[PDB]
């Protein structure tokens, strides 16, 4: 009982199953094809099934280019859908849309392998401890703390610094933590892919990790899939080791807008801004299932690309509600040259409850808020009254304010090509301490340079002594 | 006949053949156990909704009829309870066992058979039970940006009606099930499970439960109304309803509109919304209220979902984010927001104190837009700048401390007459638990005259003798 | 001096009005580009919306 | 007789066919009455409106009510014309639905005869050519701005002003002096703000002169489309058959438009500017040209309008203000103030304000009138920031008139008598132009400001100033 | 059909507004693909085929003369706009109307600095 | 055309300049629409000096156009428009009313144009 491939549209292709014994949705098929004359070319793809037609037909999207496909060919039906392997033998290793390894080390030999597609966990077996996570990195550690076993998401523009924040990050939180780690290239450059795998590597962090890719290269069946594949390992370091775990993951809007692209040739009605009727629900069944139960803990980092610096475009607004934490990243703070460029307004998470952080740390938090706040009104009032024309409250508003977002900024030590400076580390009461100072006008006489890619407080004035003043 | 065939299948929708006698709204069943609603009779084929998991309903798969409209369970025995668009229990603490079961679709109380509302909704917030007051058989908007307080208020409300004989039902639609666990455990917590219910319809819900979760919600709230009874309805996100129906109608081919919803979206929300009314006495005099909430884009006032509920409800509370990254908490913009049941869903004791605050406060949000800088100016605008700093600072309040109507009149009626001239602008907020301690002695004397007789007209005197001697002799 | 500084405050008060009128004349100008670029963005919009609904 | 049988249902619209291929005209109406035959099924008691005529004996239809409940193969029946109410002095101090079926619990309606909704409008050689004024008896609406008999009136205000008290007081003053009747087209109403109204007519003896027709929100889009339809109907019978002047009320124009464009959605229509069906204008027409003032008698308007979005240039403002004759702008300030009715001087204007309809002191008083109010506006952040004192003389005698003449445009209503002590005054046209000319010259600047403050004709203000 | 004899005639058409509103209406029943503001490609053709046949003809056609007076309604009062831009690249000028000059009593409200006639000059008597 | 190596190096010079000052004059025009050029000092105010010239010079009366307004059309030589833009740059005719370079063929039209006004 075998089926026929019957219309290549590009990406999507149509089989036919002659017997009725028809393949469920989200099934895996196999055209595995040798060339019978000079003409052909031989042939091995994996297709999916996403819909059933009226005659004993279905559409199914293809993982791999559909180039020297021919209708009438033999297609088998696997019986499940894209099983990937699943154990200890993961670690170490790098892999391929369908769980298959790209690195040179040979066969993966774990004897078990999971559906890519699972059901997410009730609301009678969840769990939601409340604990601080440190970064070392002065604005997260502040103005949005990172809840251990929740969702943080970094939200940018093209070149604002998103993948330069999620590689600090993996080098500060996972060399700061026992357990396994998991990354996710989704529709990524593969150039920034191999640069990580050697880092790993000289550091030795490949031992308690693994890595999934899928590149931009790849077709759209591909780079909505491979989220689903990096989820399948981490749930299993979870729910049958017991282990907690950290999933990074660049680009989830390639996922997003993947399922945009192959949408119109399935057939379905478009919807706003040109997305597909099922956003919403296809980003929660991803995200759904990356939450910690009463077994162990999900520790989640995204980087979400917003397509034209427009928060309110479809793929990032659908995303905003499922986050623990919030990070926006703002050209306007990359272009005067304040990186990691974080929106000290927009920015926000679920620990910020005064029941959960000490007390000066949410008073100095707030304090950042409305100076700042108030600084952002009054900057543009400036450029047409002129600076002369203001209070004196306003005045010294004006002044601190400038110093308090040029120290928000620091040498990340991914970053030393791009600052030309070897890069620090910065731990919360160091954070607190610094940043109090400024809003208590003790450093009024420093002048506002002294704060660009600097670290603690205390080199600001040691800098401003060999600025000479 | 009562038997069908499905021929395709996708995405949560069933195309079948036969069913010759389905009825428009009805349940089917399909061979798998899995129950769908006929939402389309086209002329040789039935479009179903799918209630559950669809990756086991397969093309040639048989669906049969079950002659029945969608039907929720009814009753007190939902009281404490967790369940699903359905009416089955998500908690786990055993079955719900109820008494009786009815449609989900019923028609709104007709004009002759409601009455004017007159009797307040006491929410505990000073901004919004002074300035914007809610009625029983009221329907309010809660309105904003994200992250600004909305899931706050509707909860601080629902808190606050321990005292009164209210049952309120709060509805989870395309919430995260994380945070519908800390908004479970947070009633849990406040005891205000004694009184409420929790329909929950979570973002991995197929888009049909998240479909009819608020209807299941009036069913739930209604019943109580039909037995002379007061009850409360919340509705987390009604925009998250819109997209829910907005997949459904593009996936079974109806024609598209505005921002692709289908032509019925206004009738989608109307239907749900005239529900809520204040009976007459024929009726029994009883009384169902709803809290919808919308999400809105950039501040988003014009798009078509909130400008089709702004023109539904009784009036809408507005939050603004540059409100909230300012201090300014709850962040309700009381310039934008209005109830046009104001005088009426209010007690004679807060009429007389908030007519005084709607003049001091409107003649505040004009003058600080310009004159906030300027150093020297003329006494009058001196006075109502120094008088309306004082007010805005009266309105801020924290989270699960929602106050007594009795204190906030008591403490509006202080201000509004301005005893606190000689007061620092940051020190009001400690003259606020300051007064109230010196009035928990006088508790069991102002609670029963503000609580019994509700005249602060005779109180004057009371008033003016304790606030002036008690902090003149301790502050000179 | 006396006439200086009344003279002085005479010519900003001028100055303050023409500024204030110039920048409510510039308002209403924008506001109705606003309008004109709001409306656009519907019709456009909704006209390649149903385009493609129309090929499907 | 004919009879069809539903062929397809999709939310507010059905599918019929007629296979005899005796088929029904392009606006009739259609019902379905059904007894459940098994329990399995529901009775239903639906009416469709006709819409095209698709091919292969196929019609299709809006509905009226909820199509849940409806099953294929369902029989229908053509009633042979459009949906038909009742008319008559009968429908006087009753509430009804689109189809002409009673709200009220009052038992039913025994009129001598029974119209279709969808009628031609009075042509050319029907029509009055020379326009006369409508006396309404209220000082700022007659002074300021006429209304036109046979006109279309824009009703433009804020939330709690006092629009329902004016329309009452409008209601009773062309029943009492005019001798003619009104009618009240509730256009998709909140059904909790219908339920005050007929409480306030029914306290205030009102009902005896109206008819109330409601189409509420919670109806599908198809019957809250045909509701002002139904009031017309209703208006047009005591034009043509009792020769009488006649007060037709729409509470909001948008939302027939808003049905309109929802119904062309549910139809399949490709939509034009903002998401508006391509049949904006027409539907527009077809009901603003049956307003008229014929030979006979004549029909005026009053309708309020939303603005979408402040912008009065969207495609629904801008095809109703193409059939507008006058405009009426209510104000909180006024409110806030003390002054009733809420009705801003400088912003409500009327094409029948001509000195070649209005005599020349009618126009030279209105004239006046917006001058020195408009004046006064000027000094008002003058003297917020300075006193009174230092205004020059001429200033302040401009100042002090202002007030004067801002008070003398308030007035004590007939329907107000439930609220205040205030009995209620009419003052005609010729009284009112009387009065204002007087005081425009300074002939009462010797008298209190208070005297001027809620009172009727100027004889009154003199007579309240001896009192004192 | 008087131009055509040898005698001179006017036209005036007192919305043309209006008239693209009615042929919108149309080609959208008609299910025409819409252009710049729903209004389909045709929109221009439509106000040509009509103002070209207005013509001052040569002696040995027997030198009779259409004139045309077209007028269009624009919200706002700005002239940028689609249907308005259209007709003012057809006709010969434009005469402009002023809403602050007609409520301000300025009668006829016509801006005399805006507005030109392009044929002008020629046609006045030299009185 | 505008290259270094296709026209003159006094065309590439004048016609270069030309556009700096008019760029600059862009960028003053959105402040100077609310606050008026009285705030402005030194090089800002004679940019604007300098660019309402150079705005005026560039207007050219055509044969064409005599049916229209009773001033003759002119042609005016590559020559002659470099010459005048540069000595209007340099600030040789800084004294000359803004009024005098309406609607001009050559630079010598400009300086009798302001003698015959007086000003
Ligand atoms: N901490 C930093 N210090 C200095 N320069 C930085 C820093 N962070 C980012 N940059 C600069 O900004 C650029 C942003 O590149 P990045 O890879 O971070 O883009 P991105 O925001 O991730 O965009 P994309 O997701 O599409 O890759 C860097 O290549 C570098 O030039
Ligand atoms: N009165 C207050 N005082 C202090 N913080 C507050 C106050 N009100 C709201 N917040 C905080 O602001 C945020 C509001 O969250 P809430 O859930 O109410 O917003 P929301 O609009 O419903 O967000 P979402 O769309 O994600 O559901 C929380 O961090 C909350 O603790
Ligand atoms: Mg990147
Ligand atoms: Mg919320």
């Amino acid at each position: 009982t075998r089926g026929r491939v019957i219309q290549v549209m590009g990406p999507v292709v149509d089989v036919k199953f002659e017997n009725g014994h028809l393949p469920a949705i989200y099934n895996a098929l196999k055209i595995q094809h040798k060339a019978r004359n000079e003409n052909e070319v031989d042939i091995d793809l994996t297709l999916e099934v996403a819909l059933h037609l009226g005659d004993d037909t279905v559409r199914t999207i293809a993982m791999a280019s559909t180039d020297g496909l021919i209708r009438g060919m033999e297609v088998i039906d696997t019986g499940a859908p894209i099983s990937v392997p699943v154990g200890p033998e993961t670690l170490g290793r790098m892999f391929d849309v369908l769980g298959e390894p790209i690195d040179e080390k040979g066969p993966v030999k774990a004897k078990k392998r999971w559906p890519i597609h699972r059901p997410p966990p009730s609301l009678s077996e969840q769990s939601t401890e409340d604990e601080i996570l440190e970064t070392g990195i002065k604005v997260i550690d502040l103005l949005a703390p990172i809840p251990k076993g929740g969702k943080i998401g970094l939200f940018g523009g093209a070149g604002v610094g998103k993948t330069v924040l999620i590689m600090e990050l993996i080098r500060n939180i996972a060399y700061e933590h026992k357990g396994f780690s998991v990354f996710a290239g989704v529709g990524e450059r593969s150039r920034e892919g191999n640069e990580l795998w050697l880092e790993m590597k000289e550091s030795g962090v490949l031992d308690n990790t693994v890595l999934v890719f899928g590149q931009m290269n790849e077709p759209p069946g591909a780079r909505f899939r491979v989220a689903l594949t990096g989820l399948t390992m981490a749930e299993y370091f979870r729910d049958e080791e017991g282990k907690d775990v950290l999933l990074f993951i660049d680009n989830i809007f390639r996922f997003a807008q993947a399922g945009s692209e192959v949408s119109a040739l399935l057939g379905r009605m478009p919807s706003e801004v040109g997305y597909q009727p099922t956003l919403a629900t296809e980003m929660a069944e991803l995200q759904e299932r990356i939450t910690s139960t009463r077994r162990g803990s999900i520790t989640s980092v995204q980087a979400i690309y917003v397509p034209a610096d427009d928060l309110t475009d479809p793929a990032p607004a659908t995303t905003f509600a499922h986050l623990d934490a919030t990070i926006v990243l703002s050209r306007e703070l990359a272009e005067k040259g304040i990186y990691p460029a974080v929106d000290p307004l927009q920015s926000t998470s679920r620990i910020m409850d005064p029941r959960i952080v000490s007390e000066e740390h949410y008073e100095v938090a707030r304090r950042v808020r409305e100076i700042l706040q108030r600084y952002k009104d009054l900057q543009d009032i400036i450029a047409i009254l002129g600076m002369e024309e203001l209070s004196e409250e306003d005045k010294l508003i004006v002044q601190r304010a400038r110093k308090i977002q040029r120290f928000l900024s620091q040498p990340f030590h991914v970053a030393e090509h791009f600052t030309g400076r070897p890069g620090k580390y910065v731990p919360i009461e160091d954070t607190i301490r610094g940043f109090k100072e400024i809003l208590d006008g003790k450093l009024d006489d420093v002048p506002e340079q002294a704060f660009y890619m600097v670290g603690t407080i205390e080199e600001a004035v040691e800098k401003a002594k060999k600025m000479k003043k | 006949s009562d038997v069908g065939t499905v021929i395709q299948v996708g995405d949560g929708i069933a195309r079948a053949h036969g069913l010759d006698n389905v009825m428009s709204g009805e349940l089917v069943e399909f061979a798998n156990g899995v129950m769908g609603m006929a939402l389309n009779l086209e002329e040789n084929n039935v479009g179903i909704v799918i209630l559950g998991p669809y990756t086991g309903i397969k093309e040639g798969d048989e669906v049969r009829r079950t002659g029945r409209i969608m039907e929720v369970p009814v009753g007190e025995e939902l009281i404490g309870r967790v369940v699903n668009a359905l009416g089955q229990p998500i908690d786990g603490k055993g079955p719900i066992n109820a008494k009786e079961f009815r449609p989900v679709e019923r028609k709104a109380p007709g004009v002759v058979d409601r009455q004017p509302v007159k009797e307040p909704l006491q929410t505990g917030i000073k901004a919004i039970d002074a300035m914007i007051p809610i009625g029983r058989g009221q329907r309010e908007l809660i309105i904003g940006d994200r992250q600004t307080g909305k899931t706050a208020i509707a909860i601080d409300t629902i808190i606050n009606q321990k005292g009164q004989d209210v049952i309120c039902i709060y509805v989870a639609i395309g919430q995260k099930q994380s945070t519908v666990a800390q908004v479970v455990k947070t009633l849990e917590e406040h005891g205000a499970m004694e009184y409420t219910i929790v329909v929950a319809a979570t973002a991995s819900d197929p888009a049909a439960l998240q479909y009819i979760a608020p209807y299941a919600g009036c069913a739930m709230g209604e019943y109580f109304r039909d037995k002379g009874k007061h009850a409360l309805v919340v509705y987390d996100d009604l925009s998250k309803h819109a997209v829910a129906y907005r997949q459904i109608s593009l996936l079974l081919r109806r024609p598209p509109g505005r921002e692709a919803y289908p032509g019925d979206v206004f009738y989608l929300h109307s239907r749900l919304l005239e529900r809520a009314a204040k009976l007459s006495d024929e009726k029994g005099g009883g009384s169902l209220t709803a809290l919808p909430i919308i999400e809105t884009q950039a501040g988003d006032v014009s798009a078509y979902i909130p400008t089709n509920v702004i023109s539904i409800t009784d009036g809408q509370i507005y939050l603004e984010s540059d409100l909230f990254y300012s201090g300014i908490r709850p962040a309700i913009n009381v310039g934008l927001s209005v109830s046009r049941v104001g005088g009426a869903a209010q007690i004679k004791a807060m009429k007389q104190v908030a007519g005084k605050l709607r003049l001091d406060l409107a003649q505040y949000r004009e003058l600080q837009a310009f004159a906030q800088f300027a150093s020297d100016l003329d006494e009058a605008t001196r006075a109502q700048l120094e008088r309306g700093q004082r007010m805005t600072e009266i309105l801020k309040q924290p989270q699960y401390s929602p106050m007594p109507v009795e204190k906030q009149v008591v403490i509006i009626y202080a201000g509004t007459n301005g005893y606190l001239d000689d007061i620092p602008v940051e020190k009001v907020k400690e003259f606020e638990d300051g007064f109230l301690e010196y009035i928990e002695s006088k508790h069991p004397d102002i609670l029963e005259e503000i609580r019994e007789k509700k005249a602060l007209d005779d109180e004057l005197e009371e008033k003016l003798k304790k606030a002036i001697k008690e902090f003149k002799a301790t502050f000179k | 001096l006396l006439d200086a500084k009344a003279s002085e405050h005479a010519a900003r008060m001028t100055a303050m009005k023409n500024a204030t009128d110039n920048a409510n004349e510039l308002i209403r100008t924008l506001t109705l580009s606003y309008n004109r670029a709001r409306q656009a963005a519907i019709t456009q919009e909704i006209t390649e919306i149903v385009a493609g609904a129309n090929a499907l």
